[PDB]
């Protein structure tokens, strides 16, 4: 059968805790449209041991006048298109994060931080955010990167200028990441508006049109035992389903997981069989057309954006095509990456396929990794003395993070 | 003529009787087919709006397109159809089967074939005179390879 | 105005571009062939022959008369020494009418 | 205790026929347009992937096998020959269901 | 919990053979409306029941052209003025 | 040659339309309505010949026609029948 | 000014003969019979008719897409009103 989820966990703390050298230990923030993920950097610590606050970044409240239901135990969240775009629940999640990782004292947040952004971030959600940053929060100095540039750095061959492609997914987006001499080509950069959410929602609509039966008992957190355990990414996706159009090996590899049980009681309580549909809801970022919308996706965007290329900085890229983020989790993703690929290169040229240590966690150890080396880089960081001029859209272009574009917004 | 070759082909043949057909003035089209057992709607390509338009097929026909080569073949109209000559009823099963067919040509045949710019002509109308020994010494070696190599 | 045709190729082993002498576009353009067309070229002949539309196509329409075939599993290119068997009497034969041509 | 006890005003109303939540994404991307943009920059609008080159392929909707065929009826992709007797007894609330999955001639 | 999936009510009232309208204040509407015409009635329950059948199947045919009306018009929301529009087209509303 | 159903002139269609009390009329208006105005000789045509073809006759008559009407739910006077 | 049409739906309201040119119908008539089938002939009488109950019922369908207009806001009418018209009606 299924099984259902697990929440109210143990992150409670003292105030903060204390290193040596310079005493602020910074923290270490995700964002995620999925879920957010947090902690202090421990730093001097390499096997960094408790990350926390790897929630479900959705919310609600008690309109009886009760408690804010910030964090786990209709829904709203903080992010659309995965960019942050609101404040009156980004307010009470940010509160909730900061109750239980501790602040020091009183009414400021102590300690400097390092913060996701969006692949490319609008310059109005990046106001509004350093405006909630330093207007209510009011931190010391804080640095933004991107979760595939941080897992990058994280999983690097040496922390040197590398090249390569990122490849990366979530929950409406993955994108294409050139990057050069650890340089972001933000010009020829490109995403598709597709991912976890889309095929969540692809999977229950189909077992919601498949099984009339059930139509309340299948919800979004039972697509997820499915989705990220009995799924699979074909390695070619027409062989795939060529192969499940004979019964016997339909029969014997087919998914049959009961839902919750109380005619032999299984019109009822069914076994949800799955077998192409545990290949549809991967293929999405493959061939968006399984969905009604037209674009590229993965294959010919990443044929695309070579193309833009002379021949030689092709080479010495595509050496390091990284996987990571979200839908990359999927068992087979690399064998059917390294053939998508294998079928657009010059004939005999040479090309290596990397996965991520941790293809969810790694953005995080990243900007943890990050944060130890880069700790009083002073030049890199925003300080609070430069939001008391710079209008909140500014960003500086230090190494695994966003391009900045000169540009300044009229407010009032 | 008395030793023969044997060969398997497969092919995408599709059979129905045509429900309605479509066309506008490049071009775009529309067909449709129907079994016993299916129905089915079309968009055409050019080469079949060419050749279902060249043959004049009609709504209530029955019909083979070799999908291969966009020839067309009628079997007669459906008798639901008869009114207003040859009538029969529409195929059975799926509209696009992957038939086998086995084929069988003699080695002379195969001689007739490769001595002029159309050989089969010769094969019928008895042209086919003192044909170059060294023509049967490459074909007889090329057979005794397909041979052993499996596909005849 | 036409020194040369460049041409792309594709197999699921990768690809090449390739320099045709205008002899060759114009036994290309004798097949018929187009963008998207499986090809075989034996570029120590000039022989070409088109197998059929690449399957990536075979949605370009839901029925058309052209044959679909798989994008081949094979080398782009290939190479081997071969050895040919000719007899002074072919000679004799295939030079003294005019040819068919 | 409360990582502060006041709070800036960003952009939402106290009260009005105006949000409390500040712009949103479709109005953002519109809004930004009126900026000094050039051809050479990270701009948010010039990110999202082309269209698909090649012709998309068919998948039956009932059961995701490669499509042969399309219903004249109810207009959804099929495969096999008892696809096709299924379908036909299928009830319009889930036959518009396929089609608005993928965005069909009647949405 | 509030505010979300409104098709809970149409996976709920269209699954069987069933009829939406109960039984007991169905069969206190039509009597009085008869006798008007006609008083000292009395009905066969095959009788009465037989009118449900073809009302309720009336409105669901009138809510069907109803809402592709809205859409025309600009709107998500089926209003008055839909029904205005639908029944004198079809002629009835005349 | 006109026989694309264009022979039922913009003008013309234009006047049922204003007869029918309709104000501005866009470009597309006129071969839509020529579209209708086939389908309901599909009808009317069609079944008109069935009560033609019930005595077999070369010449179809007013009746034939208001027989096809009767059927179809548009009667009409003066022709009789 | 935009608008004296306003003064042609009077005209053509105060008007009651009908408005298609008889040779075209005519011609169109015989078209659509002789395809349907072979040495169908039509008295002037049943052309008549068949021309009376087609404009009668054009005006109808105008008629029925000018409400659709007005109940869509509009003061012109686009062939999706047609199309509504003859959805509403079951056409
Ligand atoms: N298992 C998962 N399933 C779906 N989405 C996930 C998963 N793990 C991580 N993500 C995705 O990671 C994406 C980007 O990285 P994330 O960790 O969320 O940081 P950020 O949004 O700031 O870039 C998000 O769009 C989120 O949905």
């Amino acid at each position: 059968p299924f099984r259902d989820a697990r929440a109210a966990p143990d992150p409670v703390l003292e105030a903060g805790p204390v290193a040596h050298g310079p005493l602020p230990v910074p923290l270490v923030l995700d964002n995620g449209s999925f879920q957010v993920r947090a902690g202090w950097a421990c730093p001097g610590q390499d096997p960094g041991p408790e990350p926390r606050l790897q929630f479900r970044a959705v919310c609600a409240r008690g309109r009886g006048g009760a408690r804010g239901a910030s964090g786990p135990q209709m829904l709203r969240s903080p992010f659309d298109r995965n960019v942050p775009v609101n404040l009156e629940l980004q307010e009470l999640l940010l509160d909730y994060s900061f109750q239980h990782l501790g602040v020091s004292s009183q009414g400021c947040v102590d300690h400097p931080i390092v913060l996701t952004e969006a692949v490319c971030n609008p310059l109005y959600s990046r106001q509004m955010m350093s405006e909630l940053l330093f207007e209510c929060y009011g931190i010391p100095k804080v640095a933004y990167g991107i979760d595939s540039l941080f897992s990058f750095y994280h999983n690097k061959p040496k922390n040197s200028m590398c090249s390569g492609l990122i490849i990366s997914s979530g929950y409406q987006c993955t994108h294409v990441l050139p990057i050069l001499e650890g340089r972001l080509d933000a010009k020829n950069c490109k995403r598709i508006n597709l991912g976890g959410s889309q095929a969540a929602g692809y999977l229950q609509r189909l077992l919601q049109l498949k099984y009339p039966g059930h139509l309340a008992a299948i919800t979004l957190s039972r697509m997820e035992e499915i989705l990220h355990e009995h799924s699979y990414i074909a390695e070619d996706y027409v062989e795939e389903l060529h192969k499940w159009r004979c019964p016997d090996y339909y029969e014997n590899n087919v998914h049959k997981m009961q839902l919750p049980f109380s005619v032999f009681n299984l019109a009822a309580y069914h076994q949800l069989f799955v077998g192409t549909e545990r290949i549809r809801a991967p293929e999405i970022i493959f061939q968006p057309s399984l969905i009604g919308e037209e674009q590229a996706g993965i294959a010919e965007t990443l044929q695309y954006i070579l193309d833009r290329y002379p021949k030689d900085i092709q080479e010495m890229l595509v050496q390091n095509v990284f996987l990571t983020g979200g839908n990359t989790m999927y068992p087979g993703m690399k064998a059917r990456m390294e053939k998508e690929l294998l079928e657009m290169r010059p004939f005999r040229s040479s090309f290596q396929v990397q996965l991520a240590s941790n293809p969810v966690l790694d953005a995080w150890y990243g900007a943890r990794d990050w944060a130890l080396n880069h700790l009083d880089d002073n030049e890199v960081w925003i300080t609070r003395k430069e939001y008391e001029e710079k209008g909140g859209e500014y960003l500086k272009e230090h190494c695994a993070s966003n391009i900045y574009v000169p540009i300044r917004l009229p407010k009032q | 003529r008395s030793i023969g070759v044997r060969i398997k082909e497969e092919t995408e043949i599709i059979e129905g009787e045509v429900v309605e057909i479509q066309i506008d003035r490049s071009k775009v089209g529309k067909l449709t087919l129907k079994t016993t057992e299916m129905e089915t709607i079309y968009d055409l390509g050019t080469k079949m709006i060419e050749s279902l338009t060249k043959d004049k097929v009609q709504a209530g026909d029955v019909i083979t397109i070799d999908k291969a080569t966009g020839k067309i073949s009628k079997l007669g109209r459906s008798f639901t159809r008869a009114r207003d000559t040859k009538f029969v009823q529409c195929p059975d099963g799926e509209l696009q089967k992957r038939k086998e067919v086995v084929h069988t040509v003699s080695l002379h045949e195969i001689d007739v074939i490769n001595s002029r710019t159309q050989g089969f002509l010769a094969l019928f109308s008895g042209d086919t005179g003192e044909i170059k020994s060294e023509v049967r010494e490459q074909i007889n070696a090329k057979v005794a390879e397909w041979r052993e190599e499996g596909k005849a | 105005t036409i020194s040369h045709v460049i041409i792309g190729l594709k197999t699921a082993k990768g690809t090449k571009q390739l320099k045709l002498d205008p002899s060759i576009f114009e036994s290309l353009q004798k097949e018929r062939v187009e963008a998207g067309d499986v090809i075989y070229i034996e570029a120590n002949s000039g022989a070409v022959k088109r197998q059929g539309r690449c399957d990536t196509y075979a949605t370009e329409f839901d029925l058309e008369a052209e044959e679909y075939v798989p994008l081949p599993k094979g080398d782009v290119h290939k190479k081997k020494e071969i050895i040919q068997d000719v007899t002074l009497h072919d000679l004799d034969v295939a030079n003294a009418r005019p040819q068919g041509g | 205790k409360d990582p502060n006890f006041v709070h800036s005003g960003h952009g939402g109303a106290v009260a009005g026929k105006k949000n409390r939540t500040w712009k949103n994404l479709k109005q953002i991307l519109a809004s930004e347009r009126a900026l000094p943009w050039q051809l050479n920059d990270p701009n948010y609008f010039s990110i999202d992937a082309p269209p698909s080159f090649k012709p998309a392929k068919k998948y039956s909707d009932v059961s995701g096998l490669l499509a042969n065929y399309t219903d004249p009826q109810s207009k959804l992709r099929f495969s096999t020959i008892e696809e096709f007797s299924y379908i036909r007894r299928l009830p319009s609330d889930v036959v518009t269901g396929y089609l608005a999955l993928r965005k069909a001639t009647s949405i | 919990r509030p505010g979300t999936v409104a098709l809970r009510e149409i996976r709920r009232y269209q699954k069987s053979t069933e009829l939406l309208i109960r039984k007991l204040p169905f069969q206190r509407l039509v009597r009085e409306i008869a006798q008007d015409f006609k008083t000292d009635l009395r009905f066969q329950s095959s009788a009465v029941m037989a009118l449900q059948e073809a009302c309720e199947a009336y409105l669901v045919g009138l809510f069907e052209d109803t809402n592709l009306c809205a859409i025309h018009a600009k709107r998500v929301t089926i209003m008055p003025k839909d029904i205005q529009l639908a029944r004198r087209i079809r002629g009835e509303r005349a | 040659l006109r026989d694309n159903i264009q022979g039922i002139t913009k003008p013309a269609i234009r006047r049922l339309a204003r007869r029918g009390g309709v104000k501005r009329i866009s470009g597309l208006i006129y071969e839509e309505t020529r579209g209708v105005l086939k389908v309901f000789l599909e009808n009317v045509i069609r079944d008109a010949v069935t009560y033609t073809e019930h005595a077999k006759r070369k010449t179809v008559t007013a009746m034939d026609v208001v027989y096809a009407l009767k059927r179809q739910g548009r009667t009409l006077y003066g022709f009789g029948g």
